[PDB]
Formats: C-alpha cells, structure tokens, sequence
C-alpha cells in the first residue's frame, strides 16, 4: 500500500510535469 | 495520524489517515499562504529604484517558514499516501 | 515701462528664468529619463489565490 | 534487432517532432 502511493505520486508528478471525467480532479 | 498508524486505535480505520493527510496539507497550504502573503507585501514596498540588494535583507524566518511549510506539506502528503495504502490493503 | 517690457517679451522672459529655467525638474525631461523595468509578484499573486 | 532500433528511432523522432508513467523518460 505504501509503494502504491509512490507509483501514484510519481504519476501525479508526471501529470504535474506539464502538457476520465472525474469532475473532482477534472476542474 | 498517530491513531491511524496501527494501535491501540483508532478506532477509525484508514478514513482517519485520509483526514489526517488532508489536515497536514491544509496546514502546509495555510503556511504557504501566510508566508507568501506576508512576503508579497514587503517586496512591493517601493523605496524606490536603487534598493532591493540593497534596501533590506528579507527572510530570514521566511526562509525557515519557506522550508518549514514545505516540510509540513511533504509530511501531510506522506500521511495521505499511507492512508491510501491502508485503504488499499483493507479492500 | 511695464507695457514696454511686456511687449519686448522681457516680462515673459524673466518668468521663464525664475520659474522653469532656474528649475531642477525638466518635466518632459524627467519623463524622458525615467527608465526601469523589474517585476511585481503582486499581479501574479492574484492568480495564485 | 537493428531494424527494431530504426523503427524506435523514428518513433522517438516523432516524439521529438513536437506536440505510460515511465518516470525516467517522463521527466
């Protein structure tokens, strides 16, 4: 569960390093 | 967060970690804003063409608040991830 | 004498001498010499909030 | 194996000609 948060934190950091319809994180 | 890391607790399984995580983030967010808000204000102080080097020294405490706040934020993030993992395990 | 001085533009000349000439602030020169740039976190801050 | 490097070099050249979460090449 701890690593699952690391892989995700690295994915959101890739969604950070700039460029479905989950309204929450969508806006 | 302390109750959510196993125990002896919580008895708020996970959920607690998510809450704790958000609180750390919010705490960090508040800290970032306060430091920045205070900071923004001093820099503007026009005085007035041959200063800022020059002028004053600034933070200082800011730096620490700039680091401490960041640290806090990081901690919060960590907490959040921990809770997420906990949640995953339960599922 | 006063009328003569004014027509010779001597009066206007005197005023220019003590008001504008004997001045430390060239108005159109102070705006022609006011260079600078720098930034301002201020505006950008509003977008952060 | 040599052609596999050519097809890829042409794919990375398309990723070059500008516009998953492999952190390495991600950043």
């Amino acid at each position: 569960t701890n690593e699952f948060g690391i892989f995700n934190s690295l994915w959101f950091s890739l969604g950070a390093f700039m460029q479905p319809r989950s309204l929450s994180g969508r806006i | 967060g302390l109750c959510i890391a196993a125990s002896e607790f919580y008895k708020t399984r996970h959920n607690i970690i998510l809450s704790a995580g958000i609180f750390f983030v919010s705490a960090g967010l508040s800290n970032i804003i306060g430091i920045i808000v205070y900071i923004s204000a001093n820099a503007g102080d026009p005085s007035k063409s041959d200063s800022k080097k020059n002028s004053y020294s600034y933070g200082w405490s800011f730096y620490f608040g700039a680091l401490s706040f960041i640290i806090a934020e990081m901690v919060g993030v960590l907490a959040v991830h921990m809770f997420i993992d906990r949640h995953k395990q339960l599922t | 004498a006063v009328l003569k001085l004014s027509e010779q533009g001597l009066l206007d000349k005197l005023k220019n001498k003590w008001w504008y000439d004997k001045g430390e602030c060239g108005a159109k020169d102070s705006g022609s010499k006011e260079k600078t740039s720098a930034l301002s976190l201020s505006n950008v801050a509003g977008v952060f909030y």
